[PDB]
């Protein structure tokens, strides 16, 4: 299949800071990833369609930039409500794959 | 990406969407135009079979329309006249990949007449009329 | 500028014709904007002015076009520039007692 | 070089000015006198309406403008021409500021009917569509972007009253306030509730006196959202005065409606009394019999009332208020008596619109 | 307004098979792909197989072909997931997710329903 | 002499003049065949939509039977059946310049029939299935 590592596993912050999270595509996957966010207990919702565009209703302090197989998710100012653990997953080709996790604390 | 293949958005559907996205499924709309299938005093269908044969009568006078246009190979043909400056004069970037038929018809609704009397007019009277004097050899 | 004068303790008339004969909505109200009475339909209301015991209009006109104003007893502080609302339309007309 | 094109069948509407058939469901078998004529002009309904869900559309809805309250103008009248026939009624004619008008007396058979309203739908012929607005916080005319097209509406319940909105629809999120222009004074202030105020009105077993219990805990929360939903429009700072009325006729400075064919005129003087700043109420109704007619001027007088205990519990769902604009606090007095406002309140999400599925478009082809 | 409905949390023995549905509001079911994915609790998210809910074609993953089947009801706008042959590493929550589908293919799952824990 | 352009005679108004000048007025008489539009005892709701129905299966009747002997793009169409000598001889300056298609009627209408079956089968059964022979290749 087509492996999506996500780094770092568990990152540190404090509120008002600027992160960066990379995600690493084993295949070339084009620019065909997606970017969530999951609170515990609740369901996952959708911010980057298109790897690099906004999904409508989420705020602009959120950016993802990348292509081939390096992916970055870019939070420019933290809030508290952003703290949540974010996912990468593709679909270029079969079967399709979710990266580990970034738990953010 | 994969996929599975297109899918039914319904009726009167994808009027968001774009120009060339839109003029693909015009054949579910045309076909719910006709609709049909269906199947004391109480002769209610004096109204209600009234409205039935009104919808018949309405898409033979659209029919008449692109019966005399002519065509009949529909939902798509082509004529020989050139547009006219004054009737909303866009260049394609404007026209094919970033607004809807609704902001199309919206302009177009004041120079309604005064195109579909000259395509009424010039090549059903100069596409006919030709083919003869081409028939006497 | 229609002006319509008036006796003391009599009853005085204060006419407002529509453009058509057809009853519509209308409204009689005066300078500071209190309503002193409209219509809702087939039904009268009375508005929060100080007429509200002496002010009246007549029915059966408003078929006509005509929706007048009966103002009954008439005292001097009454004396004020009148509007009626009709079909968008501000017919001010000044009452002198 | 760019050769024009003809398409048939292109997502493409207009305003117009159809009309509308009704298709309710009936039961074609019962004397509750809606359903007689709830089958005399109404085919019954489908089992599966066709819920399609629009994308990108962005439509201009209308309020004070729409062209579906003059069809319910004129049904509703030829419903209630035909169902509750009065015993005697006088209505003016005046045959042509040098006028006099004579009065008639047309007297008709006067049975007693039962009298209880059925839920009704409004659906259009082949060509047409209604667009439905679907924003939870509509502020009742210019756009609506979640547009959606509908064959035809939920059901209506023809319910005339005056003063409240009886039987009414919901809202889905808060207290609604809907109005043409504010600061105008002369327009009625239309308000949806977004709870039920349960009442029970009855008369048990002088057979014209009649008591109707409204709960006050509910009552007074719900008019503290109101409050507090009129207070976004008029500074935060303001006053709120509810007086009772302001003289008039009984059918509009009392709360007039219907109950099995009788004709109750409550007294809601206490029940609008309170001025807000920064267990169960009895209203006294009286049973009448020489009543005004809103369907035209004039008068009518019907038959004395059966005998026995009479109910009809009923869900408030709103409101008609009326500002009195002097010269500071603000007063909100109830009113009414319009009956295209007393529908307009279930019909302002939806636009009647006909479908043009003929376009022309250039392109690059030939022949 | 754009909601998915799922039903309640379900517990089976293992070798039984389990029957999930999710309903759809606010948007035209036809129009739209529908996939499903499964989370284990305390670990990342596997996806699971996506449905046309207009031809009724599926495709499924390799890894649990065979085992786990896919169907649809446009009558009342439901589609249903069928797991046989449970064991223990079945157990999870279960998640049905609608596909924002642009230029038919792909992209992004939008509306996520409230999940179906099955142990 | 001097002109300004054409005029317009109206419903039915070509039976007087000549054939070859009722051949430019055909599609005026053409669009309002149907005509359309239009918008307790039952009168205008029964025996009123009849007429219409009796309308609209007559229009269809004859759109097909124009079909069939297949053109389809109306009002002037040429066909490969030849022309019997027998059936009213005349010259084509005789008809085509000095006579009415109400007389030409009166004279060619005992032939019909005799048009119509020739019509109808030697043209749609010769004109097809010899592209069957044709499209081998
Ligand atoms: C309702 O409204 C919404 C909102 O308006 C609407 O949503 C839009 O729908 C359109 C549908 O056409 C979407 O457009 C699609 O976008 C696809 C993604 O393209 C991205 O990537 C492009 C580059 O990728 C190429 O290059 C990289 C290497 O760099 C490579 O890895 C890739 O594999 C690929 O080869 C990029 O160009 C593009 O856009 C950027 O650049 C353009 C440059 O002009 C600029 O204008 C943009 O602003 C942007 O910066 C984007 O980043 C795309 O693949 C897809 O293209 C297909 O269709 C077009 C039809 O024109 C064909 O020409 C093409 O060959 C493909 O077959 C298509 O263009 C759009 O993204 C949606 N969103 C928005 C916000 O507009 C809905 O459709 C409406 N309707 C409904 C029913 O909901």
């Amino acid at each position: 299949d087509i492996q999506l590592t996500q780094s770092p596993s568990f990152l540190s912050a404090s509120v008002g800071d600027k992160v960066t999270i990379t995600c690493r595509a084993s295949q070339g996957v084009r620019n065909e990833l997606a970017w969530y966010q999951q609170k515990p207990g609740k369901a996952p919702n959708l911010l980057i369609y298109y790897a690099s565009t906004l999904q409508s209703g989420v705020p602009s302090r959120f950016s993802a930039t990348g292509s081939g197989t390096h992916f970055t998710l870019t939070v420019s100012s933290l809030q508290p409500e952003d703290f949540a653990t974010y996912f990468c997953q593709h679909m270029s080709s079969y079967p399709l794959t979710f990266g580990g996790g970034t738990k953010v604390e | 990406a994969v996929g599975i293949g297109a899918v039914f958005l319904g009726f009167l559907g994808a009027a968001g969407s774009t120009m060339g996205a839109a003029s693909m499924t015009l054949t579910v709309q045309a076909r719910n135009l006709l609709s049909g299938i269906v199947q004391k005093l109480t002769v209610w269908g004096i109204k209600q079979l009234q409205a039935r044969v009104l919808a018949v009568e309405r898409y033979l006078r659209d029919q008449q329309l692109l019966g005399i246009w002519g065509c009949s190979g529909k939902l798509i043909c082509c004529t020989n006249v050139p547009w006219n400056s004054s009737w909303s004069n866009r260049n394609l970037s404007e026209i094919w990949d970033n607004m809807t038929w609704l902001q199309w018809d919206k302009e177009i609704s004041n120079y309604t007449q005064i195109i579909y009397g000259l395509l009424e007019e010039s090549q059903n009277q100069q596409e006919k009329n030709e083919q003869d004097l081409l028939a006497l050899d | 500028k229609k002006v319509v004068l008036g006796k003391k303790g009599d009853t005085v008339e204060l006419t407002c014709t529509a453009s058509q004969k057809k009853s519509i909505q209308f409204h009689w109200k005066n300078s500071n904007q209190i309503k002193i009475l409209g219509n809702q339909g087939s039904f009268l209301t009375k508005g929060p002015s100080k007429l509200n015991d002496r002010a009246d209009s007549r029915r059966s006109l408003w078929d006509q076009g005509n929706f007048p104003l009966i103002i009954k007893n008439l005292k001097i502080e009454d004396s004020d520039t009148y509007i009626c609302e009709v079909e968008d339309q501000k017919e001010e007309v000044q009452l002198l007692v | 070089n760019l050769w024009v094109t003809v398409y048939y069948g292109v997502p493409v509407w207009k305003d117009a000015e159809t009309t509308l058939f009704c298709a309710s469901d009936a039961k074609a078998y019962e004397t509750e006198k809606h359903n007689v004529w709830a089958t005399h002009a109404c085919v019954p309904t489908d089992p599966n309406p066709q819920e399609i869900h629009l994308e990108n559309v962005t439509e201009e809805f209308n309020m004070w403008k729409n062209n579906m309250v003059e069809q319910m103008h004129t049904d509703i009248i030829s419903l209630w021409d035909q169902s509750l026939k009065p015993c005697v009624k006088l209505t003016p004619l005046c045959v042509t500021r040098l006028i006099n008008c004579n009065t008639s007396a047309i007297t008709q058979a006067c049975p007693k009917v039962s009298f209880e309203p059925i839920p009704i739908h409004y659906c259009a012929p082949a060509g047409f569509a209604i667009l439905k607005c679907k924003d939870k916080k509509f502020n009742g005319t210019g756009p609506c972007p979640s547009v959606s097209t509908v064959q035809c509406t939920h059901g209506i319940k023809p319910v005339v009253s005056t003063q409240l909105l009886l039987n009414g629809s919901l809202a889905e999120e808060e207290v609604m306030i809907r109005s043409e222009n504010i600061t105008n004074n002369a327009k009625n202030i239309l308000v949806q509730f977004n709870t039920p105020v349960q009442i029970n009105c009855t008369r048990p077993n002088d057979i014209r006196q009649a008591h109707c219990n409204v709960s006050k805990a509910t009552w007074n929360e719900t008019l503290g959202k109101v409050v507090k939903q009129l207070r976004k429009h008029f500074g935060n700072n303001t006053i709120i005065r509810f007086a009772n009325s302001s003289g008039g006729d009984l059918e509009v400075t009392t709360h007039s409606f219907n109950c099995g064919g009788e004709f109750f005129y409550c007294n809601t003087s206490g029940l609008f009394n309170s001025t807000w700043i920064s267990d169960s109420i009895t209203l006294p109704c009286r049973i009448k019999q020489i009543i005004n007619m809103w369907q035209r001027i004039g008068q009518a007088m019907y038959a004395p009332p059966i005998q026995g205990v009479i109910r009809c519990v009923s869900n408030i769902t709103g409101l008609i208020l009326t500002r009195d604009g002097g010269s500071t606090t603000e007063t909100f007095r109830p009113g009414g008596g319009d009956m295209r406002d007393n529908w307009r309140s279930e019909l302002y999400k939806y636009k009647v619109v006909k479908i043009e599925p003929l376009g022309v478009a250039p392109t690059r082809c030939k022949r | 307004q754009e909601v998915l409905v799922q039903s309640g949390a379900e517990v089976k023995k293992p070798g039984a098979s389990v029957k999930v549905s999710c309903r759809a509001f606010g948007y035209t079911f036809t129009g739209n792909a529908l996939h499903w994915v499964r989370q284990a609790p305390g670990q990342g998210l596997e996806w699971l197989g996506w449905i046309n809910p207009h031809s009724g074609d599926t495709t499924t993953s390799q890894k649990f072909q065979g085992r786990v089947y896919m169907t649809r009801d446009k009558s009342i706008n439901t589609a249903f997931l069928d797991v046989t042959r449970l064991t223990s590493d079945d157990t999870g929550i279960y998640y049905c997710a609608r596909d924002k589908y642009y230029g038919n293919e792909a992209v992004g799952m939008d509306v996520w329903g409230q999940g179906t824990s099955v142990t």
